[PDB]
């Protein structure tokens, strides 16, 4: 039992902002289908495509009725009527009842705090499904082995496993080695080397583009950045680290002023991550 | 054993500087780095990120790769060589780099030019002085030194990349 909850910047981390529209009471549920063709016709509603259109709502007794979203708010968003909202005759509005304004949420949600806040208001689109968690969980059990390994064998406990996702095909598996002769060998630096060495003749030192990276514990300052500067795509992780850069003590996957951004998602398999150890 | 390789700092690097040349020359970010422990130098690094296709490859941890090795086929502990060497370096330590400086506990950092897009001793992040119990120690920096001779091969080096 575990669950993946993204590192987004702060700037991205806050309630999503409102806008208001038109909305107006379907009081015959027969017309839904063909009012919502006409009105989103009208109204396509560009810029919102994870706003739904139609907002059903369970009476006390389960009776259900719903609600359509019209267009969205101008300038000065007084009361408005359907003859002042929908053009004729390119709309027949029989089944509508009188328009009323309703905040709903501007942007799409990305975090599940934020799509709890977000479908209170209106309903919109959107974890990971069952066949996603269970191979994550794999590529998070062969790390969390590999941990063990060090542990064993006198090294810090942290693994770490680059996968390209579209073949699903894990590029290379490697935990902390750091030694007093070689201090810097956490597990990222060598997975990152363990991929360099591995490509071909022909390849851009961006050696992680496109690829996942799995880690027990959130990487290092140094991890963290060689990371950006490697273009990873998506690293899982399942506990933090205290001294963490993707999203403890800094959030350097994403930066506005840094070349490159990607998604972080931790908190998985963390009940066993997180009694290995922090990075560094 | 510390400031006594500072003396010289004219010398280190005007010989970084012969580095961050020559790595424009190989289509390298100009970059380049001298690690002075003892008034002897046990470390040289330019940028190899295009010729290892390695983005960790900066010229400073060709450097600290280079001391270690130093280390290693001498017998010393890197330990006792790192916390008294000075790094001389022609552009302020990347985030990456400065989290490395840290670690391997390096003092004092010498550098000539600010790395606008990803500098670690200020410019973007402040690794160099932050508060990280579990990352190393905080080093110091010199900046400044012969900045407007090393910002320029910056500014040559990325009106010449895509
Ligand atoms: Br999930
Ligand atoms: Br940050
Ligand atoms: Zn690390
Ligand atoms: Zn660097």
């Amino acid at each position: 039992q575990w669950q993946a909850l993204p590192v987004l910047s702060e700037q991205q981390s806050g309630a999503v902002e409102l806008i208001l529209a038109y909305a107006a009471p379907v009081l015959d549920k027969r017309q839904t289908s063909r009012l919502l063709r006409e009105v989103s016709a009208v109204y396509p509603l560009p810029a919102q495509p994870h706003l739904k259109r139609v907002r059903p709502s369970r009476s006390a007794g389960g009776a259900q009725s719903s609600d359509l979203l019209l267009c969205l708010a101008g300038p000065s968003a007084g009361p408005r009527s359907l003859a002042e909202l929908l053009p004729r005759p390119a709309v027949d509005p029989r089944g509508l009842g009188t328009p009323f304004l309703v905040p709903v949420p501007a942007r799409p949600p990305l975090t599940r705090s934020q799509f709890e806040e977000a479908r209170a208001h209106w309903p919109t689109s959107f974890l990971f499904s069952t066949q996603e968690r269970a191979a994550m969980q794999t590529h998070m059990e062969r790390v969390v082995c590999a941990a063990q390994r060090a542990a064993a064998q006198g090294l810090r406990a942290v693994g770490a496993v680059v996968v390209d996702p579209a073949s699903d095909r894990v590029l290379a598996t490697g935990h902390d080695c750091s030694s007093v002769a070689s201090p810097l060998l956490h597990a990222v630096m060598v997975c990152i080397d363990l991929v360099a060495q591995g490509q071909g003749e022909d390849s851009l030192p961006y050696v992680c583009t496109g690829y996942d990276l799995y880690v027990t514990r959130e990487p290092c300052v140094m991890c963290a950045m060689a990371l950006v500067h490697a273009r990873i795509q998506r690293v899982f992780y399942g506990a933090p680290s205290p001294d963490g850069a993707l999203g403890t003590l800094f959030r350097v996957h994403a930066r506005p002023d840094l070349n490159h951004r990607f998604q972080v998602f931790r908190g998985i398999l963390e009940d066993q991550c997180r009694q290995l150890d922090p990075d560094p | 054993p510390c400031v006594v390789s500072v003396q010289e700092t004219e010398k280190w690097m005007e010989e970084a500087m012969r580095m961050a040349k020559e790595a424009l020359e190989n289509i390298e970010v100009p970059v380049g780095c001298l690690m002075v422990y003892n008034n002897e130098v046990v470390g040289k690094g330019r940028n190899e990120v295009n010729q290892t296709k390695n983005a960790t490859r900066h010229a400073e941890m060709v450097a600290i790769d280079q001391v270690l090795d130093w280390c290693h086929q001498h017998g010393q502990s890197p330990s006792t060589v790192f916390e008294h060497t000075v790094l001389y370096v022609t552009v302020e330590p990347c985030i990456m780099c400065a989290a490395a400086l840290r670690l391997m506990k390096i003092p004092l950092v010498v550098y000539g030019c600010q790395n606008e897009r990803f500098g670690g001793c200020g410019s973007v992040l402040n690794i160099a002085s932050a508060d990280l119990p579990n990352t190393g120690r905080p080093f110091q920096c010199i900046p400044g030194y012969r900045a407007e001779e090393a910002v320029e091969l910056l500014k040559t080096f990325y009106k010449q990349e895509n």
